[PDB]
RNA sequence: GUCAAGGAUGCUGGCAUAAUGGUUAUAUGCCGCCCGUCUUGAAACACGGACCAAGGAGUCUAACGUCUAUGCGAGUGUUUG
RNA sequence: UUGAAUGAAGAGCUUUUAGUGGGCCAUUUUUGGUAAGCAGAACUGGCGAUGCGGGAUGAACCGAACGUAGAGUUAAGGUGC
RNA sequence: GGGUUGAUAUGAUGCCCUGACGAGUAGGCAGGCGUGGAGGUCAGUGACGAAGCCUAGACCGUAAGGUCGGGUCGAACGGCC
């Protein structure tokens, strides 16, 4: 359980694809605001995809934080992960994707001593 | 090539962008036209004048 | 313009110092509303005399209801309007209870026959024939005969609903 | 934090106005006139009558 | 070919007002234009030296500058998108006093009797300038001035 | 403490002390109304029996409410709403009625629509929509206090001396009124009448002078 | 919609901080926002703005200026306060005991100042021995005597100080700048 | 003391997982012309583009202008040596 | 009520520099022409640079200018399908 | 536009209160995302698997992008100033 939060309203949760990316494979998906002359995007027509700005910002008391109301902090080790020791009900634990096996399991080990949230305790398990 | 002369088109609106400025009116404006007989005795007349208020002040 | 109204408007031509109390000029106008009335009423002043609404005054406005709302009567209706190509007069005849209803009645036949608008009408004269015989009209001279009855053939009932189970009958 | 309406809201019609009290008392906004008698002139029925 | 001269466009304006050409009457030599004197330019075509431009008649400027024939008069000229002070020395012939600012100082000269009489009372004056106000409630007679007229006319022609 | 005590207890009784007089004041307004709608009442029906005709006082105060939006305005009926503070469509302010604002009125007729408030109307529009103006800020009104902390050097103590500066056009009727923030007026909530709306009221549209009909549209906007 | 009569999310065109990055006179301005905001004396207000300006807005202040301003009449025991820097003058040879606040001072400012008696004091000690600004004097040098100021607006018969390189005869002194060349500017 | 007075609390039920929700494919309703570019005007019966990966275009220097940061301040610049 | 009304969104000032220097349309006034989706001027408002609702469709017309949403109400236009 | 220092409270390029506003080409300015290499630092990750690459699996950010799980792989590579 975290911190009691006000209900996280996303505002656009499609992710804002760049124009013309499903139709050449050189346009990736990465957005990219259209500059040109006669552009329908940038020029907005209906029914084009909508451009990301600043209005679909999230709110500021359920920005950052996760469907469990935890912010994510990236952990590296036991040091990294004992800076969230009193930070449990706001802060999860992820471990980065670099950890060992072995590694791995000291950090779970020791996140569950003392109560903070881990938001991926099955990486490198072995079953 | 055949082409626009000269139009006064959008010059109202440029000019109103920033406003139209009046030139500012100072107390003591210059004295640059006003006759010269005239200012040869203003600058003495004015001379004598701080000169005497000098005097009666100290 | 509902049923329009009947106002008197008189109005003054505002007093001067060489002329107080002015002449008070005054009017019998139909219009929807006091602001339409007035507005007529400097309309038709400035036809007829030396003011507009700046040198004058409005010093009453009053609606004229009908005397007898509920009487049958004949109105001879004196109209001048503005066709297409020109000016003319004419003299219809309605049969209404009420000065209004018979105005509003005019303005429907003049809009339909005439294809003139409210803006090309004058109203010069509203007057009831008192009596049948100085009735000039035959579409109001029809209505005017002894013990006067009309039948109602092909009767068409307004259905409420899309479907029908009956085959319906145009009787009455 | 929040408008609350007066012509709702009684107690804001309360807050500001401490007179609503008063005028909803002696209902002051339903009261009846004097029932005069003045008759109007010839002059003027005829004048409003005339053609 | 474009003409642009210093009297282009000036056919009837340095005109001399029919029936009133001629000699100038001698007032206007005999009135006195001190600094600070705000004056109407309009240029007696008669008068050839010391004419305005085109541009500056009908305008009106604070004088500056009192010449032997001349007085110099500070006019400000719309340039662009900003005004221009324009000194002109200009001949007696082509000024006159502006009628504007004699009331003005008329109305300075009753403000301070108001005030002064305003001061020998304890009351109040309101000295300010109000607008046309919306009339008052009236009662309009009807003795001798019955309401009496008609409706609109027909069309007759009368050709 | 018993000195913050003090302060609290000393504070109450100014407050009913203010309270008195805005009661007494209202009262006497609701006076003053009643007894000046029952002389013009009265006038009329005396100057019809002694044979007369009364010719009511001109109107001091009209409301006008924009109606007309913000593209394609020219620069001089565009300049006047913008000093009528008229600024959006649907915005009304009061103006005192001189020679002075009926030539900004005619400047701005085709895309104003306005009339004479009544004081129903005005006390509606004063309650409801009613925002003050401090430190420019928009403040909304909600309490006396905040008209007495701005209007109280021109005697304005309450909502109700703001309404009777404005519907008797009183001395500090321009304090009050710049006071006042522009009334932003929703559409009719019964639409316009007038299938056309930028005709003149006369012609079946809905701009121009609309005397005493602007109360009706005015309390459907509002 | 709205009409708009200015600018929408115009800012106000005023430093709200120095642009630099001394945390020291972050430290200044930090002192100088609470006394700004907790005094209500307008000095606090006036030193506030002045610590926020730059090096051309600084101008440094000179010691015979100093003294000049405590010539004036009942001006002597003041504490005259320069939001900048004080600098040295060998022109004048006397100079008075006074009470000099200021950011900087020159080395030769320095030691002509407590030389003659006086005391050099940083912005916070006046603030702990004057927290109203009271009996100061706030001086400030001349902006406008800055070589860049010369070329200015320079422009026909404006007498602007052309933007040159090198200075002298061959050099911008020719048709445009004599009647029997061309003509005169 | 209470209250409807400077912003929702009370009571109850079911579920506690794919049930709500996310992604995704599809279907339906309505909308949606191909981008870049020159142009007063581009979907143009204007030009470039078959597709993909990698490469690919305001750089550095000498001398300066405005502004800003810093050091010292009638001085200042150690780095030719 | 210090010398009319209304407004004032802070007022005044300085430095520096980008782009631009092909325009086009509409109401009204206009010149050349028989006239033009012609060529040329005046004032304004637009399009360019601008999506939205309407005119089936369209750069300019009408209404209205646009952060992301919810509810209400409308504008211009419409209400047999 | 303001409030907030004698534990503000140790985030005062902070926290908070209040009101208004938000279109945009050319263009300007600001705040950020990413890349190769350098100084510092985390006594950072790693043959118990670094980087890469694949993934209509998950999370965060309006977005630039960041993070994670699985597969493949085989020697190095990241966070922050
Ligand atoms: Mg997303
Ligand atoms: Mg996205
Ligand atoms: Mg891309
Ligand atoms: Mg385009
Ligand atoms: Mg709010
Ligand atoms: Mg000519
Ligand atoms: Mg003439
Ligand atoms: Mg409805
Ligand atoms: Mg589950
Ligand atoms: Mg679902
Ligand atoms: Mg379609
Ligand atoms: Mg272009
Ligand atoms: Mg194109
Ligand atoms: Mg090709
Ligand atoms: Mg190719
Ligand atoms: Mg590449
Ligand atoms: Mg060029
Ligand atoms: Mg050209
Ligand atoms: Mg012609
Ligand atoms: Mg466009
Ligand atoms: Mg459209
Ligand atoms: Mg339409
Ligand atoms: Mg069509
Ligand atoms: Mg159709
Ligand atoms: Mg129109
Ligand atoms: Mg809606
Ligand atoms: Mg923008
Ligand atoms: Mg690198
Ligand atoms: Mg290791
Ligand atoms: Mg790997
Ligand atoms: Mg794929
Ligand atoms: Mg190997
Ligand atoms: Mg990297």
């Amino acid at each position: 359980a975290s911190l009691p939060h006000p209900k996280i309203v996303k505002k656009h949760t499609k992710k804002f694809k760049r124009h013309h990316s499903d139709r050449y494979h050189r346009v990736a998906e990465n957005w990219r605001k259209q500059k040109g002359i006669d552009s329908v995007v940038r020029r907005r027509f209906r029914g084009n995809i909508s451009q990301p700005k600043i209005g679909y910002g999230s709110n500021k008391k359920t920005k950052f934080l996760s469907p469990s109301g935890h912010k994510t902090f990236l952990v590296a080790n036991v040091k990294d992960l004992e800076t969230l020791t009193m930070h449990t009900k706001t802060y999860a634990a992820e471990i980065a994707h670099n950890i060992s096996a072995k590694n791995r399991v000291v950090i779970l080990a020791r996140a569950k001593a003392l109560g903070i949230k881990v938001t991926n305790p099955k990486g490198r398990l072995a079953l | 090539a055949k082409s626009k002369n000269h139009t006064a088109h959008n010059q109202t609106r440029k000019a109103h962008r920033n406003g139209i400025k009046k030139p500012k009116t100072y107390k003591y404006p210059s004295l640059k036209g006003v006759d010269p007989k005239f200012r040869r005795n203003h600058k003495h007349a004015l001379h004598g004048t701080a000169k005497a208020l000098a005097a009666a002040k100290k | 313009m509902a049923h329009f109204k009947e106002y008197q408007v008189i109005g003054r031509r505002l007093p001067t110092e060489s002329v107080p109390e002015p002449k008070l000029f005054r009017m019998r106008i139909f219009a929807s509303n006091e602001v339409i009335a007035k507005s007529r009423y400097w309309y038709f002043l400035q036809k007829l005399h030396k003011v507009k609404k700046a040198s004058g005054e409005i010093v009453s406005i009053n609606q004229i209801n009908e005397a007898h709302p509920t009487k049958v009567k004949n109105f001879g209706v004196w109209v001048r309007y503005d066709s297409r190509s020109g000016t003319h007069n004419m003299y219809k005849e309605i049969r209404d209870v009420s000065r209004v209803a018979a105005v509003e009645t005019l303005y429907q036949d003049m809009a339909a026959r005439h294809r003139a608008r409210f803006r090309s009408i004058h109203i010069l004269k509203v007057a009831e024939i008192e009596k049948t015989a100085d009735v000039k009209r035959q579409y109001v001279k029809q209505f005017l005969t002894k013990d006067l009855k009309f039948p109602l053939p092909h009767r068409v009932q307004k259905s409420t609903k899309t479907f029908s189970y009956k085959r319906p009958s145009t009787f009455y | 934090v929040l408008k609350k309406n007066p012509l709702k809201n009684k107690q804001v019609l309360l807050r500001l106005n401490p007179y609503a009290k008063v005028f909803a008392a002696e209902k002051l906004g339903s009261k009846k006139a004097e029932k005069t008698g003045t008759k109007p002139a010839a002059v003027f029925t005829e004048t409003l009558k005339h053609d | 070919g474009k003409s642009h001269g210093y009297r282009s466009r000036t056919r009837y304006m340095f005109q001399r007002d029919f029936r009133k050409h001629g000699a100038v009457h001698l007032s206007t030599y005999l009135k006195v234009y001190k600094v600070g004197d705000i004056v109407d330019i309009k240029a007696n075509g008669s008068i050839q030296k010391g004419m305005p431009h085109k541009f500056y008649q009908g305008k009106t400027g604070v004088v500056y500058n009192v010449t032997k024939s001349s007085v110099g008069v500070i006019i400000n000229k719309m340039v662009g998108n900003r005004y221009l002070e324009k000194r002109l020395n200009l001949r007696v012939e082509h000024i006159k006093h502006s009628k504007c600012r004699q009331e003005f100082l008329e109305r300075v000269k009753a403000n301070a009797a108001k005030r002064a009489e305003a001061k020998a009372q304890g009351v109040a004056v309101q000295l300010k300038r109000q607008p046309a106000q919306p009339r008052e409630s009236r009662i309009v007679s009807t003795e001798g001035n019955v309401p009496q007229t008609l409706a609109p006319v027909p069309y007759e022609t009368f050709i | 403490a018993e000195q913050v005590a003090a302060e609290r207890a000393a504070r109450k009784a100014a407050n009913k002390e203010k309270r008195a007089i805005i009661l007494e004041r209202n009262a006497a307004y609701q006076k003053e109304y009643e007894t000046a709608e029952r002389n013009i009442i009265q006038a009329k029906r005396d100057a019809k029996a002694a044979g007369s005709y009364y010719v009511e006082a001109q109107h001091k105060l009209v409301f006008v409410v924009r109606i007309k939006g913000i593209n394609k305005i020219p620069p001089k009926p565009r300049k006047v709403l913008q000093l009528l503070r008229l600024t959006r469509i649907n915005s009304g302010t009061f103006v005192k009625v001189t020679k002075a604002t009926l030539e900004l009125l005619k400047l701005i007729e085709p895309y104003v629509a306005y009339g004479y408030p009544s004081y129903s109307t005005i006390r509606q529009l004063v309650y409801k929509r009613g925002f003050g103006k401090i430190n420019k800020q928009r403040v909304p009104l909600s309490d006396n206090a905040i008209i007495e902390a701005n209007l109280g050097k021109y005697g304005i103590l309450s909502i109700d001396d703001l309404i009777h500066e404005i519907i008797t056009v009183g001395p500090h009727f321009k304090q009050a009124n710049n006071f006042l923030w522009p009334f932003k007026l929703s559409n009719p909530s019964g639409g316009w009448g007038v299938p056309r709306k930028f005709k003149h009221f006369i012609q079946g549209g809905s701009f121009g002078n609309r005397e005493e009909f602007i109360n009706k549209l005015v309390k459907s906007m509002n | 919609g709205i009409d708009h009569t200015s600018k929408q999310h115009k800012r106000s065109g005023h430093r709200t901080a120095p642009k630099s990055d001394n945390v020291y006179l972050k430290l200044l301005v930090k002192l100088y926002t609470f006394l700004a905001r907790r005094t209500d004396a307008p000095f606090n207000k006036v030193v506030l703005k002045a610590l926020f300006l730059s090096k051309i807005n600084r101008p440094p202040v000179s010691v015979s200026r100093i003294a000049r301003a405590l010539k004036q009449e009942g001006a002597a025991n003041k504490t005259v306060v320069v939001v900048g820097t004080v600098t040295d003058d060998a022109r004048i040879f006397e100079f008075p005991k006074t009470t000099v606040a200021a950011l900087r001072f020159t080395a030769g400012a320095r030691a002509k100042i407590v030389k003659a008696g006086g005391e050099c004091i940083t912005l916070d000690q006046l603030a702990v021995r004057a927290p109203k600004g009271q009996n100061t004097l706030i001086l400030r040098g001349p902006r406008n005597s800055r070589e860049a100021v010369r070329h200015f607006g320079m422009g026909p018969h404006k007498g602007k100080a052309p933007r040159i390189l090198s200075t002298g005869r061959k050099f911008e002194r020719a048709r445009g700048r004599r009647r029997s060349k061309g003509f005169k500017v």
